[PDB]
């Protein structure tokens, strides 16, 4: 269906950001919406065949929407501000159709200072001997710590294939320093397998965290490594005894 | 403009859950409902037109009262996994989809055979993490009253394969004076922590 890029965008205050949406082969296909915790789904703007029809919801400054061709649409924000941070959904609907199809959106995080962006450190912890003995089950745990902002995606890979059944990831990360508003985050996830499965030393477990940060375009003064968008992983092998 | 209630809906597994919406235009003709799983796109789940007053398909019921300008969604026998964000909308003619602000539905799971335990994990070389697991639904992992000790909230897993659900929470610290014995002084179910 509807393809939106990028999936995540981190910018600093005052940077420009443009958001891309490719609708489905259809006419009424702008339905830009903003999605936030406070205001929910908010109509922004609407196009029928490249023609601006309603821009009622668009902020009266800095925000603009265009349709270059009839197979793509853009949302441009000038001079990004923290309040601009949200998920920006794009949607399309056909002619004789009521159904509205949504994109997965672009998550925009506008930070005060890009000097506070850090990527996660990832580590995986092997099941408890006690747990195995008591329940005949083995729970692996993964810890992503010390990352900012909170654009992370955590996945479990068992022998090179990603797995889902028996995964539990925290729905929201925790602030490492919860007093401060601008704090680094941690996330934990659990993978629960049979004790037999863990005991097989040919089984390979990998916890993988996709972090979104700076693009290669962005400048980096500080004497540490620049926190680009990257994958950070940690592995463990099954163990017999 | 469309009002959707409630914003957050905590329902117990097996019980039914209802979301109500109301709209402010006599002209609205189509009322779709969208489910949205974290990270993904809203996906149409069921809809109803001004032609009809109730529809039941796909494990879902919707009502529409045009006179009252209210419509609702009803999910019977909730299971974790109905846990998602839902959204209602009202549309007029060929344009104009006005959406509710959404309902975050949390389905709380019935741990059948709880087995409260607190275990100690290790690896690679802090070093050590503690796992509080298999505790019942009515337990609150509270936050760390020790700074430099971190405790996650509970996490509900549901298997497709078996009819077993489990709760878990993770706690860790770099300190020397830290162990699993006395890490989770929340209102623990009175068992385990056996090493």
């Amino acid at each position: 269906g509807v393809i939106q890029t990028p999936r995540h965008k981190v910018t600093g205050k005052g940077q420009e950001a443009t958001l891309w949406c490719e609708p489905i082969s259809g006419h009424s296909a702008v339905f830009w919406y903003r999605q936030t915790i406070v205001q929910g789904l908010e109509f922004l703007t609407y196009f029928r065949n490249q023609a601006p029809i309603d821009d009622s919801g668009m902020p009266k400054e800095r925000f603009s929407a265009q349709m270059p061709n009839q197979s793509h649409s853009t949302l441009k924000i000038q001079s990004t501000q923290p309040q601009d941070s949200a998920v920006y959904l794009c949607a399309s609907s056909r002619q004789g159709q009521n159904t509205l199809y949504f994109g997965a959106g672009t998550r925009l995080s506008v930070l005060e200072d890009l000097k506070n962006v850090f990527p996660p450190e990832v580590a995986v912890f092997e099941p408890s001997e006690a747990e195995i003995s008591h329940t005949q089950k083995a729970t692996l745990v993964c810890l992503a710590t010390g990352f900012y902002p909170d654009h992370v995606e955590l996945s479990w890979w068992v022998n090179g294939k990603e797995v889902h059944s028996g995964v539990c990831t925290d729905p929201q990360p925790l602030k490492e320093q919860p007093a401060l508003n601008d704090s680094r985050y941690a996330l934990s996830s659990r993978l629960r397998v049979s004790a037999t499965f863990w005991q097989n030393p040919r089984n390979h477990f990998r916890c993988q965290v996709q972090f979104y940060g700076l693009s290669e375009n962005d400048e980096w003064t500080q004497d540490r490594a620049k926190p680009v968008t990257q994958i950070v992983s940690a592995e463990a092998w099954g163990r017999a005894d | 403009q469309v009002e959707q209630l409630p914003s957050i809906l905590r329902v117990q597994e097996g019980s039914s859950a209802s979301i109500n919406c109301s709209y402010e235009d006599s002209a609205s003709n189509y009322f779709p409902w969208y489910k949205q799983e974290p990270g993904e796109n809203p996906k149409l789940i069921i809809d109803i037109r001004s032609n009809m007053e109730r529809k039941q398909t796909q494990g879902l019921i919707v009502l529409l009262d045009k006179k009252a300008k209210r419509f609702s969604l009803h999910i019977t026998d909730t299971q974790p996994g109905d846990s998602a964000m839902y959204f209602c909308a009202a549309s007029v003619r060929n344009y104009k989809y006005v959406f509710g602000a959404g309902t975050r539905l949390k389905v709380i799971a019935d741990i059948q055979n709880p087995d409260p335990a607190v275990y100690q994990l290790r690896d690679s070389k802090d070093k050590s993490v503690c796992l509080f697991t298999d505790f019942d639904s009515q337990t609150n992992v509270s936050q760390s009253k020790d700074s430099d000790v971190y405790i996650t909230d509970k996490c509900v897993l549901d298997m497709r394969s078996m009819d077993f659900k489990s709760n878990s929470a993770v706690a860790w610290s770099n300190k020397s004076d830290f162990a699993c014995a006395n890490a989770f002084n929340n209102s623990i179910i009175p068992e385990d922590t056996f090493f």
